[PDB]
């Protein structure tokens, strides 16, 4: 869930 | 012959298991045993060793049958007599730090390594010659094959991590941690709490991400290792945020039995790199020397044009920089900043012409840059009274009623919007209004004049948010980045101004202020820019941060062109605007009325007046120096269009002796009103989506072109737009791309 991810650690 | 020389391990290279434990007094040292327990390729210990744990009746019993209740009393995996030899029993090893030598050694086994004993070792320190003459023991260079880390039989768990005290909440065996073991700037929050909602820049102490994982496969099966490492890094980054993160900083932090140790040192370096890059640390305004480059040369060789000097163009040109990437900025302007720009000539305060606030400290790399600059951020107060023209301070209940009522007209509107496309979208303002009539002829009820200003007013409040009049706004989208983890706590006023911070990532980096680009030519081997003067400028990549509506206007040529999908997504998007006005007076007039407040809200005589003047900010949080600032949103920025500086402050005066009719006010002194809408390089103050849009279209825009031509800026930031934060983020973002 995308309502947690670390917008950092998720550009791939 | 009645013993084996031999590990039970099939597979193992050892040829001569010895015993590492001696813990019995009938331990069979080097010579045989019934059987050779294997905990690494290079560590084994015999079987009465073992017995003398295992067995009741043996003299180890003790000691191992208490181990087993903690580790069971506070930790979760499997306590067998192999976890207990790896966390107890197993000689430490440490690296000489004599920079000639670097020879790994064991110690002896009643040693107990701490972090001030990996700091400053070399060969032959004892507490109580030509040590380093001596051969290194021959299992260490084994350590690096690739087999090594697949027949150590349990990964290795760290003691004393700095990541411990944050991750309480945890089974520490689950992060990496081992369970046998026994102030920071609240704003740090770095690690996902058991269970917790959701919140930006966090991550899970215990689960790799998707990135992580991508970067690092070999880990998908066991991730104990690689958390452990990560984790520990992420905690002496935000224990210490004003200097660059290094593996020599991070090793003696590093404390673990055995040779899993050299496994763990030599592995912090690739972790770190990772994490460095992406900007999880090391990041910030923390600058570094040429003799002191964050990435390997090899990362270092390529060349980035970076169009644009505000937070989205300073913060790639920052991480790249300090990367060692050759990193050249072309602005505009006569000045960096973008839509930070501050008014620094008022006595005894910063007033920002655009940006100052900062929504959401927690996570947040502005409170992180605020604490590398030792500087302090006001937290905004409640208290808001709405007072009306002219005088009278509305009734709360009268506040809290039309504010419930306003989001009430949200709250259906999420509804509606379930079941709808992009081709049937319709403007968030249009859709409220017929909602509010239809709730209105349902139930009769009847709202006061006052009553209908209230919530013109806070109808005006959703206006300023989105920077428009919300006829123009998409129903579907206007809030699509909800969707994602937002940022959490104190909601401040940057009473320095975000230009410090600007000034900062700014400071050193080769910039070239009154250039703006006109072409961008990526066909060949390198991309040929050239400014309106006709100025040459080339490199491998170019990153482009110019405001939404410069791309909107086609201020740029492409060649070859933006694709179609790409002009779609842009002209998808609105170019939101507000404008500010900033009043400096002989004394504070306000105080006997305001009472400290922060701020107060004016309440619009009609929906004509809705965004004039809707809300007036105290800009001294010390309440010693008097300066007002208020905004123009909606609709009144229009009708602010045709009027000169003079006449915007001959109304906003009368607004305020207005709002202040029992009492007299007095001349300002000194003052300035903004003109962002006819700024040629800016022309907006932050986007919005426009109907029939969707929040695709901040991915879309933030697509590299061949890897060649990069995107950032607010408006390209889907989980963050708006923000410098969500500009700054992206510009970190594409750094990370970049260096790749
Ligand atoms: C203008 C303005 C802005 C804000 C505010 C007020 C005003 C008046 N804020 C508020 O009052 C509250 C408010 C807010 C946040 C969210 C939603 C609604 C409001 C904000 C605030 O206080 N806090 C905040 O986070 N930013 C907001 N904030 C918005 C942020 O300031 C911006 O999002 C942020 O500055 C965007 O950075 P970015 O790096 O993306 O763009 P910027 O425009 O700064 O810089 C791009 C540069 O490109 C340059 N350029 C353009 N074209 C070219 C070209 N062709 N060649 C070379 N250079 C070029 C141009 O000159 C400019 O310097
Ligand atoms: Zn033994
Ligand atoms: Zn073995
Ligand atoms: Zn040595």
């Amino acid at each position: 869930d995308p309502h947690f991810h670390h917008f950092l650690l998720s550009q791939t | 012959p009645l013993g084996s020389r031999k590990c039970e391990k099939a597979g193992c290279t050892a040829t001569c298991p010895v015993c590492f434990a001696s813990a019995s007094e009938r331990c069979a040292k080097n010579g045989y045993t019934s059987r050779w327990y294997h905990l690494s390729c290079g560590e084994h210990f015999c079987n009465e060793c073992f017995d003398h744990y295992y067995r009741s009746h043996k003299d180890g019993y003790d000691k191992y049958t208490t181990w087993k209740k903690i580790w069971t009393s506070n930790g979760k995996t499997e306590p067998s007599p192999k976890a207990f030899m790896a966390d107890q029993q197993l000689p430490y090893w440490v690296q000489c730090t004599k920079p000639e030598c670097r020879k790994w050694r064991q110690l002896t086994k009643e040693i107990q390594l701490t972090p001030q004993i990996a700091k400053t070792y070399r060969c032959g320190m004892k507490p109580n010659s030509d040590h380093c003459s001596l051969p290194e023991d021959l299992r260490v260079l084994e350590v690096s094959n690739h087999w090594w880390y697949s027949m150590l039989i349990l990964p290795p768990l760290l003691k004393d991590s700095v990541a411990a005290p944050l991750l309480s909440a945890y089974y520490p065996d689950c992060v990496g941690m081992s369970p046998s073991c026994t102030g920071m700037n609240r704003y740090f929050q770095p690690f996902y709490q058991p269970n917790e909602c959701g919140k930006a820049l966090c991550v899970r102490p215990d689960v790799m991400e998707l990135d992580e994982l991508y970067e690092f496969p070999e880990y998908s099966r066991d991730p104990t290792m690689y958390l452990a490492l990560r984790n520990l890094i992420l905690a002496l980054w935000y224990t210490n945020c004003k200097e660059a993160l290094t593996p020599q900083k991070c090793i003696p932090h590093i404390i673990v039995r055995g040779l899993v140790r050299i496994r763990c040192v030599q592995e912090v370096e690739r972790i770190l790199y990772f994490m460095t890059r992406k900007g999880l640390i090391n990041t910030g305004v923390l600058s570094v020397g040429a003799d002191q480059y964050l990435l390997p040369k090899d990362y270092h060789n390529k060349s980035v044009i970076i169009i644009g000097a505000g937070p989205a163009g300073l913060a790639a040109a920052r991480q790249l920089h300090n990367f060692g990437i050759k990193v050249t900025v072309l602005e505009a302007k006569d000045r960096i900043g973008g839509r930070v720009w501050d008014d620094k000539s008022f006595k005894g305060v910063t007033v920002g012409r655009g940006a100052q606030i900062v929504n959401g400290c927690i996570n947040n790399p502005v409170a992180l840059m605020c604490e590398q600059l030792g500087i302090s951020m006001h937290k905004f107060g409640e208290r808001c009274d709405l007072i009306q023209e002219g005088g009278r301070i509305t009734d709360p209940t009268i506040d809290k009623r039309m504010d419930f009522h306003f989001n009430a007209l949200l709250d259906v509107v999420s509804e509606w919007r379930k079941d709808k496309t992009q081709l049937q979208d319709v403007p968030l303002g249009e859709k409220i209004e017929e909602i509010y009539k239809a709730f209105i002829k349902e139930s009769g009820i009847q709202f006061s004049e006052l009553e209908g200003q209230v919530l013109q007013f806070h109808l005006s409040n959703l206006e300023y948010a989105c920077g428009s009049n919300l006829h123009q706004v998409s129903a579907r989208s206007w809030d699509h980045n909800e969707f994602f983890a937002q940022f959490a706590g104190d909601h401040t006023l940057l009473t320095p101004g975000y230009s410090v911070i600007i000034e900062k990532l700014a400071e050193g980096l080769d910039i070239q202020l009154k250039s703006p680009v006109q072409c961008i030519d990526y066909s060949g081997d390198e991309v040929q820019v050239t400014t309106t003067d006709g100025t040459g400028y080339s490199a491998q990549k170019v990153l482009v941060t110019v405001p939404l509506a410069l791309l909107q206007k086609g201020a740029i040529q492409f060649n070859p062109p933006l694709s179609e999908k790409k002009m779609k997504a842009i002209n998808s998007l609105g170019a939101g605007i507000i404008e500010k006005i900033a009043l400096q007076f002989p004394y504070r007039f306000w105080d006997s009325k305001v009472q400290g407040a922060d701020f107060f809200g004016h309440v619009p005589p009609s929906a004509s007046k809705r965004g004039l003047f809707a809300v007036f900010y105290d800009m001294d949080p010390q309440k010693k120096h008097s300066v007002l600032m208020s905004v123009i949103a909606g609709e009144a920025v229009a009708s602010v269009r045709t009027l000169d500086d003079k006449q915007v402050l001959q109304q906003c005066m009368a607004t305020l002796r207005e709002l202040f009719k029992e009492q007299e006010v007095p001349d300002p002194t000194k003052y300035f009103v903004t003109r962002w809408s006819t700024d040629p390089w800016i022309q907006m103050a932050y986007s919005f989506v426009k109907t029939g849009g969707s929040g695709e279209a901040y991915d879309i825009i933030a697509e590299d072109i061949q890897g060649t031509v990069f995107f950032a800026g607010e408006a390209t930031n889907r989980h963050f737009p708006q923000t410098v934060t969500g500009a700054y983020l992206s510009g970190v973002r594409e750094a990370s791309k970049i260096a790749a």
